[PDB]
RNA sequence: AGUAUGGGAGAGGAUGGUAGAAUUCCAGGUGUAGCGGUGAAAUGCGUAGAGAUCUGGAGGAAUACCGAUGGCGAAGGCAGCCAUCUGGCCUAAUACUGACGCUGAGGUACGAAAGCAUGGGGAGCAAACAGGAUUAGAUACCCUGGUAGUCCAUGCCGUAAACGAUGUCUACUAGCCGUUGGGGCCUUUGAGGCUUUAGUGGCGCAGCUAACGCGAUAAGUAGACCGCCUGGGGAGUACGGUC
């Protein structure tokens, strides 16, 4: 229903999973997709292939409003950081810019303990 | 980061530039450290080992 | 697992010994079951017709389903002692191999 | 060094806002300490950003 | 092997059709070095299939072979104590070899009186699109498609 | 050995205030299927609206980058920023006291972390404990939760591989290359090159050592004082006594 000219991409990449969320400005969400959601269960859930598949589906779903410009915000480590953004352009979008949003504590809370695997 | 794409900038080249900028910044490396808690003894041991390695590299350089 | 036990002329063998060896060996190694398909034990007396502290040699060789056959030897003064030593050594060897291969 | 010499202070700050090491700046240790103190004071007074 | 690069041998073309592909197929059919019976079987099958529809036997054979050739396969990779079946592309020689082997095995498992008849039936079935070799091609595509995620 | 006067560096100590990042919890906007975790799973969370994303509040704890064979402290040990109180150290000249020194049985003070008593606080982490996995078995390793504790105030406890495994003080004995805080000299192109001193490092002659190795920061050559050892176990144990 609502038509938005511009959008924002949020790519939350982790070792286990990757999530892509297409929103408008001010944070209201338009569409979202996840590697596990697009099949690819298990160790393959972290593969960059699932990342670009999820990016494709999410971008195609969000293309209904017809927004032609968006800015990418990438969070966290893990595969898909580049595959998802490549898929964003492949879908037909025009990315204004790409920026990083990784949270870096300034020596705050104590991390968990080692894994003696 | 805040890399702005040029009018003729390819998306792949923009991604490459973003990767280079992130690598120079080193923000990604800091995240991996916060996964675990490093005890002070281990931290000091690693720092002294790194210092010894740097000095050895220097000596090899002017030698 | 099929059991094939053999002795030499010095040792002297009997079907009673066959039954006892089969029973004891199966009882000890019952845990592995399907992991292992064949046992062959062999008994000798080395300097036959004389004596000594060991003077008897027991061997057991086992085929594990999958990995290659594995063998164990022991020397002792009596048949029972030789069998017990060989059983202990086999148990240790199989435990080590299975822990290694996980 | 002074927290008011914002241009000189910014000469030693990366885009992220982090303090550049003495190794690659080429400054003395004595100069580096005062530089860091002035940078922290300017950060507190908001003359220069903490991050980004 | 750990060294060297063994070169491939040359298969002479068949007498009737002068086709190296048909000669290789005869070699797949052959058992115990009975190549004369192999040629008899293959040529009887080719005549039988030609009877159904009037086309070049060589063209029919190569078309069915292309129909039955594979696209993608996985090769088991043992890392971290897991199978990790990884899809990969395969060389044309392997493509042709698996296609021929599947055709011959499917014919062998068919249920006609003679090897020539059941080989001809398998060729017709592969041309139509429903056969055991077609099913193995479908299964390999299905599995390499399920595991596409890994490189 | 010490005193008075000028300067210098410093995470030395105690008290109070304050800044941003991040985590957790709580409300609301958009939105509809997964999230999370692993070698693979499972437990767990979510169609009673989870996850992602934006906004607004609550509280706790620690201070990214600078940061370094860097610095300070008798040792233990000390890391944002500002103010108050406070100890030691380095460096220069002049002026003073005239051996006022070193060590030190007993004794006495300080003394990581865990633990204890009383009263507060509790975000994250996590002994015990519960579940899920692996395993022949799992009383563990791995995953999901989680109490004491970790934090604050006042006391007790007297222990560590509390380690350069190397007691303190003093004098002498090739050289070469770093770095930190001062002092001096000369060139200058606004920065450099040489010297002395107090720390902290890498090599190395002689000398020493069973060997490895030490080597002006000695494990070398000498002097003063203290502590300590006499084959491996039983054993830092029992008994008595002190706390
Ligand atoms: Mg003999
Ligand atoms: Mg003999
Ligand atoms: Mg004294
Ligand atoms: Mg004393
Ligand atoms: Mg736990
Ligand atoms: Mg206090
Ligand atoms: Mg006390
Ligand atoms: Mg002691
Ligand atoms: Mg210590
Ligand atoms: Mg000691
Ligand atoms: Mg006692």
């Amino acid at each position: 229903t609502r038509t938005v000219s511009e959008g924002v991409a949020h790519i939350h990449a982790s070792f286990n999973n990757t999530i892509v969320t297409i929103t408008d400005r001010q944070g209201n969400a338009l569409a979202w997709a996840t590697s596990g959601g697009q099949g690819f269960r298990g160790s393959r859930k972290s593969t960059p292939f699932a990342a670009q598949v999820a990016a494709e589906v999410a971008g195609k779903a969000a293309l209904d409003y017809g927004l032609k410009n968006l800015d990418v915000l990438v969070k966290g480590p893990g595969p898909g950081r580049e595959s998802a953004v490549r898929a964003l352009g492949a879908v037909g979008y025009k990315i204004n810019s790409i920026t990083d949003v990784t949270p870096i504590p300034h020596n705050g809370c104590r991390p968990p303990k080692k894994r003696r695997v | 980061p805040q890399v702005k794409l040029k009018e003729g900038e390819p998306v792949d080249v923009a991604i490459r530039r973003f990767k280079r900028s992130c690598e120079k910044a080193g923000v990604l490396a800091d995240v991996r450290k916060r996964e675990f808690y490093e005890k002070p003894t281990q931290e000091r041991k690693r720092k002294k080992a790194a210092a010894v390695k740097r000095y050895q590299k220097k000596l090899a350089r002017e030698s | 697992m099929n059991i094939e036990i053999r002795t030499d002329k010095n040792i002297h063998n009997s079907e009673r010994l066959i039954t006892y060896v089969r029973a004891e060996l199966t009882q000890e190694f019952q845990r592995h079951s399907e992991r292992i398909t064949h046992f062959s034990v062999h008994f000798s007396d080395e300097n036959g017709d004389k004596g000594g502290d060991k003077d008897i040699h027991c061997m057991i060789e086992a085929r594990p389903s999958g990995l290659k056959p594995v063998a164990v030897h022991h020397k002792a003064g009596n048949i029972d002692a030789s069998i017990h030593g060989a059983i202990e050594k086999l148990k240790r060897s199989l435990e080590h191999t299975f822990e290694k291969k996980e | 060094i002074d927290y008011k010499d914002i241009d000189t202070l910014k000469q030693y700050i990366t885009e992220n806002g982090k303090i550049v090491p003495s190794r690659i700046t080429g400054t003395k240790a004595r100069y580096q300490r005062q530089l860091a103190l002035a940078i922290k004071q300017a950060r507190y007074l908001s003359l220069i950003p903490y991050t980004d | 092997p750990r060294r060297r690069v063994v070169a491939a041998r040359e298969i002479l073309p068949d007498p009737k059709f002068s086709s190296q592909t048909i000669a290789k197929f005869m070699n797949h059919v052959m058992q115990d070095g009975k190549k004369s019976i192999a040629e008899s079987i293959v040529y009887g099958a080719l005549e039988r299939v030609q009877e159904k529809n009037k086309v070049d036997p060589v063209e029919f054979f190569e078309t069915t072979l292309e129909k039955v050739r594979p696209m993608v396969e996985v090769k088991a990779r043992r890392v971290g104590g897991a199978t990790y079946q990884v899809p990969m592309e395969v060389r044309p020689s392997r493509r042709t070899a698996l296609a021929m082997r599947w055709l011959v095995d499917a014919a062998a498992k068919r249920s006609e009186k003679t090897m020539a008849l059941r080989l001809a039936g398998e060729l017709l079935d592969a041309a139509e699109g429903k056969g055991a070799a077609i099913k193995k091609r479908e299964d390999v595509h299905r599995m390499a498609e399920a595991n596409k995620a890994f490189s």
